[PDB]
């Protein structure tokens, strides 16, 4: 399990903590809809 | 693959302050939608990510809407730089799937197909194989109809139509169409004739020549 929130490097020059261009938050939203197609519609998973 | 269509396949507006494009698809995507502008020899280039959020670098003017199966892409100013293929992609769901394309014309008035016929060279018939070119001077709407008609017969399949990109200094387009021919096959025929079909004239135009310039 990674939890880090730490700006993710994707450029050569230093990411500074700052997302800009070629830094960019590393957890993206995810977006659920009740008129959302089945594919995107959520699904609860256990796993056991 | 996600069935995904441009229901526009050509739309031509001048460059004014009106322009409009839609993709619909099969399976609804939630949103995730994203159209590029290819400009003719260029790469292309992102205009829009998501449908709703305008991409870095590009101009107020482009704008993006829509949701679900509907998707409506909208540019409120047009200037001559913006006309371009218009591509929409499909990444919501694998495999990511590329949209047909549009491209956005310039209007013009309408105007009558200039038709030249040139018979085969003599070169070309000591080399066995006749060609007969069919050309299309400054005919604007681009879509065009030439059917090749030998002896008053129409032929389908032998040739192949070749358009030049719009001519900036009058938007218009040249189209020429070649016909091909054996040395036996070009002999057996004594007329060739091409009929070509437009907007611009009032009544189907066929022009003519008779082999060995009879």
């Amino acid at each position: 399990r990674d939890i880090s929130t730490e700006i993710y490097q994707a450029g050569n020059k230093p990411c500074n903590g700052v997302a800009g261009f070629n830094c960019y938050f590393p957890l993206r939203s995810y977006s659920f809809r009740p008129t959302y197609g089945v594919g995107h519609q959520p699904y609860r998973v256990v796993v056991l | 693959e996600i069935v995904l269509t441009q229901s526009p396949g050509t739309l031509s507006l001048s460059p004014g302050e009106r322009a409009s494009l839609s993709c619909r698809a099969s399976q609804s995507l939630s949103t995730y939608l994203a159209w590029y502008q290819q400009k003719p020899g260029q790469a292309p280039r992102l205009l829009i990510f998501g449908a709703s959020s305008r991409a870095s670098g590009i101009p107020d003017r482009f704008s993006g809407g829509g949701s679900g199966t509907d998707f409506t892409l909208t540019i409120s100013r047009l200037e001559p730089e913006d006309f371009a293929v218009y591509y929409c992609q499909q990444y919501g769901s694998s495999p990511r799937t590329f949209g047909q394309g549009t491209k956005v014309e310039i209007k013009r008035t309408v105007a009558a197909p200039s038709v030249f016929i040139f018979p085969p060279s003599d070169e070309q018939l000591k080399s066995g194989t006749a060609s007969v070119v069919c050309l299309l001077n400054n005919f604007y709407p681009r879509e065009a109809k030439v059917q090749w008609k030998v002896d008053n017969a129409l032929q389908s399949g032998n040739s192949q139509e070749s358009v030049t990109e719009q001519d900036s200094k009058d938007s218009t387009y040249s189209l020429s169409s070649t016909l091909t021919l054996s040395k036996a096959d070009y002999e057996k025929h004594k007329v060739y004739a091409c009929e070509v079909t437009h907007q611009g004239l009032s009544s189907p135009v066929t022009k003519s020549f008779n082999r060995g310039e009879c």
